RNA sequence: AUACUUACCUGGCAGGGGAGAUACCAUGAUCACGAAGGUGGUUUUCCCAGGGCGAGGCUUAUCCAUUGCACUCCGGAUGUGCUGACCCCUGCGAUUUCCCCAAAUGUGGGAAACUCGACUGCAUAAUUUGUGGUAGUGGGGGACUGCGUUCGCGCUUUCCCCUG
């Protein structure tokens, strides 16, 4: 028959006379709440993160950035250049950074164990003004075909500054995919 | 989606929501399940209100029919397709 | 229209437009060179 | 939807804080639930999973209904799959 | 979202059938892709022979079942 | 989603009830996104009718009321996706 | 588009029958057909669920509210089939 | 060309008592002054009255809402 | 034949099996040797998600030969319908450009480019199919009420039984 002319001899009733659930104290099994390949991963991410944070506190307590034999000269005078090509000779870096002013000292950092060039150096100019003059112009320079950025080294100037391994730094060349453009420079 | 392609041209009986049975040659379908039946016949089960009598069947020839998937419940093979060989 | 020039320092190709100040976009180096023409050139081997 | 991007988690926040959270909390605490369906029958059982379509995965269910004097009829189904459109009402354990 | 080709029935006296065995009769003035029709000079046409004219009304396409043109378009 | 889980129950035997009171017991062979399921070597039982064995049956998802799955189904492992 | 929809578009202009969810069956000439199954007919013969009939001249029907359609058997000879 | 949306907006501004029919139900109807409406056709009334043909009793409801799917036919006053 | 400005006519977005393990490559990480992770590869286990190889094995007829002395299955070939270990691509029908192997116009490999498919997700549970007003809610045999009656029946009120 049709839905409108159908004689409902027993239409839908309620549920008021059909409440026969189990008592409250009869709680559900506590151990029956878990999932695989969803929580163990978060657990491993939390442990590796806390383990690193603790290694960070130990490194900060053991090593002192300011009290570094390699670091020398006035902090406001020293400069920091990174993304430098590994083939850049010391003389090439001199000819490129003496233009802004005479260089009292130049320091090329090297791997402690591997000895390979790190790719960044600290340049100490004779005058603080030569450094400030280089701050704006040096950033974006091209040495040996690879672009390089330049900013005043904040390791001993900015309060609360630390490198990548300690959670700080700048630049996102290795941040979330498709979130930091490689064309933009510091 | 060979589950439906393998069954093309077979003599299928479609079960309607109202209880009817449309038996015809399943020709083609679509995502909505709208079927095309050739030489279809409609059967319906009527309850006996007079006495304990055999179920009353009222056959009805239709020919070419287009059934809406929303109105289609299920479908099964009544028999192989009409053999064209002598 | 493109006008590719080769930078002296980094030897990099780069487009330059008319009225555009001459400076390699890559290294800020102000010396560039026109690329070798495409015109057909022949030399009798005399 | 308001968030046409493919990374939208609207269904997520919906199940977490919306009306459909009754089923999330039901599967979390493993609590029973009684459902009134279009079959005029009530199904009492636990839930293990669901989605936006209100299709729940039940276990240890007990179907119950009445016909006509009115006589009651009940049976048991240890594992089944309920549809959403046919659902009328849901009621968690009020305890 | 192609709308229905109801331009023929525009400004014509129709008699529509609804879901619950109900019928109406009025002159059509506009439609929509969802079959939302707007008919004027509409009569209720209840189950009994009694007639009740109210005039301008609106009908939902989800409940509109059939529309016949008494003026043969 | 969950229909993927429904599509993962191929080769297993279940008992589905329809919105018209019809019962159907058989093995699943294929499912679509619209919940339409194909059961082979199935037995159907319409309301107030006699059971009948059908070698195949393609059912739509709209007219389905509910399913009855085996007792040994690994829900915790099968709901991971 | 769908194959049944195409079969309907080519079925345009011929005598066809249409049954709706309310049970009424209308048989007459088809005037216009659309992708959404909306069908317009002319000079039709209606049969109600009780059996009574009536006479109409120009009728339009919504597609979603149609149970099924009967078309000329000769349409089976279409080139796509 | 008047559309249903514009007509509903006119009835709304006029605050006229619009009556509404139910889907699949002929005996009961509802009447009230519309306050607003959405694309889903859901309608809100300030003072609703449920009237039945058989009983002819008008049950007062007050500020209420009605689903668009349940609507079947609108009527003025 | 090209570009420029305007009017008119056509059109739905994202992609390229998925979950673990990766000591190793790229990202040569912005602070005095360092990240992890992530992203794009390579390596490595699976639900096997589709295919290719059809060796081996199962069912039954046709043809040839055998009179045979075995007790550890088994004569050779053809046809019908099946299964199938191991080993390969992570999946495209078509088109365009660069480089290379080459039996050098063909046969192939490493790269992308944006073009049609109805492959998937969201507009898809908000009126037109992919998330319900098509609920399934009964039928029949005996006793057991009433109204009308053509005594066949329409409506209506009870108990016991078979049937779903
Ligand atoms: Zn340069």
């Amino acid at each position: 028959k049709l839905p409108h002319e159908k004689h409902h001899n027993q239409p839908y009733c309620g549920i008021a006379p059909y409440i026969r659930e189990f008592e409250d104290p009869r709680d559900a099994p506590p151990p029956t709440r878990a999932e695989t390949r969803e929580e163990r991963m978060e657990r491993k991410r939390r442990e590796k993160i806390e383990r690193r944070q603790q290694e960070v506190e130990t490194e900060l307590k053991m090593w002192d950035p300011h009290n570094d034999p390699n670091a020398q000269g006035d902090a406001f005078k020293t400069l920091f250049v990174a993304r430098v090509n590994y083939d850049t000779t010391e003389s090439k870096l001199r000819r490129e950074f003496e233009v802004y002013g005479p260089i009292k000292r130049i320091h090329m950092v090297y791997s402690k164990r591997s000895g390979k060039p790190r790719g960044y150096a600290f340049i100490e100019y004779e005058h603080e003004r030569d450094m400030h003059s280089a701050y704006k112009h040096a950033d974006g320079k091209k040495i040996d075909g690879r672009r390089v950025l330049v900013d005043v080294e904040r390791g001993r100037t900015v309060k609360g500054w630390r490198p990548r391994r300690l959670g700080g730094g700048l630049g996102g060349t290795r941040r979330g995919g498709a979130d930091v453009n490689i064309r933009h420079s510091g | 989606s060979s589950k439906m392609l393998q069954h093309i041209d077979y003599r299928m009986r479609c079960i309607l929501q109202d209880g009817r049975i449309f038996i015809g040659t399943f020709k083609a379908f679509d995502k909505h399940m709208n079927l095309i039946l050739c030489d279809c016949d409609e059967f319906r089960k009527i309850k006996p209100k007079n006495s304990k009598q055999a179920e009353r069947e009222e056959k009805r020839v239709l020919g070419l029919v287009l059934l809406r998937g929303e109105n289609l419940v299920s479908m099964t093979v009544e028999g192989p397709p009409p053999k064209d060989t002598g | 229209q493109p006008m590719i020039y080769i930078c002296g320092e980094c030897h990099t190709e780069n487009e330059i437009k008319s009225r555009d100040p001459i400076r390699c976009r890559e290294c800020g180096y102000r010396i560039m060179y026109k690329k070798r023409t495409k015109r057909l050139v022949v030399f009798d081997a005399r | 939807e308001m968030t046409p991007e493919e990374l939208q988690k609207r269904e997520e926040e919906e199940f977490n804080t919306g009306p459909l959270s009754v089923l999330t909390q039901s599967v979390k605490n493993n609590t029973q639930v009684l459902i009134n369906c279009r079959n005029n029958k009530k199904l009492l059982g636990r839930v293990k999973a669901f989605d936006r379509h209100c299709n729940m995965v039940l276990e240890n269910v007990k179907e119950m209904w009445t016909e006509v004097k009115p006589v009651n009829k009940d049976r048991y189904i240890s594992k089944m799959f309920l549809r959403g459109d046919s659902v009328i009402v849901v009621l968690r354990n009020p305890l | 979202a192609h709308p229905p080709e109801l331009k023929k029935f525009m400004d014509k006296k129709l008699s529509l059938k609804l879901n619950g065995g109900r019928h109406v009769q009025g002159i059509l003035r506009g439609f929509d892709p969802f079959m939302n029709l707007v008919i004027d000079e509409c009569v209720e046409m209840a189950t009994s022979g009694q007639q009740n004219n109210i005039g301008m009304v609106v009908i939902r396409g989800n409940s509109i079942i059939m529309l016949e043109a008494l003026e043969r378009v | 989603k969950l229909v993927r889980f429904l599509m993962k129950l191929s080769h297993e035997t279940v008992t589905i009830e329809l919105k018209n009171g019809t019962q159907v017991h058989g093995t699943i062979t294929g499912v679509d996104v619209s919940m339409n399921t194909h059961l082979k070597a199935v037995k159907m039982t319409l309301k107030n009718r006699e059971p009948v064995q059908l070698e195949t049956l393609s059912i739509r998802g709209n007219n389905i009321r509910y399913f009855i799955l085996p007792d040994s189904l690994p829900l915790d492992t099968l709901l991971v996706d | 588009i769908g194959v049944p929809i195409k079969v309907l578009h080519e079925a345009e202009g011929h005598i066809v029958t249409c049954e709706t969810n309310t049970g009424e069956v209308y048989r007459g000439k088809l005037i216009e057909a659309e992708d959404n199954m909306n069908c317009q007919m002319s000079n039709i013969t209606v049969t109600y669920r009780d059996g009574r009939v009536a006479q109409l001249e120009q009728v339009y029907i919504r597609g979603s509210k149609i149970r099924f359609l009967i078309l000329p058997d000769m349409l089976k000879n279409a080139p796509m089939l | 060309m008047v559309q249903p949306i514009n007509l509903i907006f006119r009835y709304l501004q006029n605050r006229s008592r619009i009556q509404v029919w139910l889907y699949e139900q002929v005996n009961m109807r509802i009447e009230g002054c519309i306050i607003g409406f959405d694309e889903y056709m859901n309608l809100v009334l300030d003072d609703a009255e449920e009237i039945h043909s058989k009983t002819k009793s008008r049950k007062q409801l007050g500020r209420i809402m009605l689903k668009g799917d349940n609507i079947t036919l609108l009527q003025s006053v």
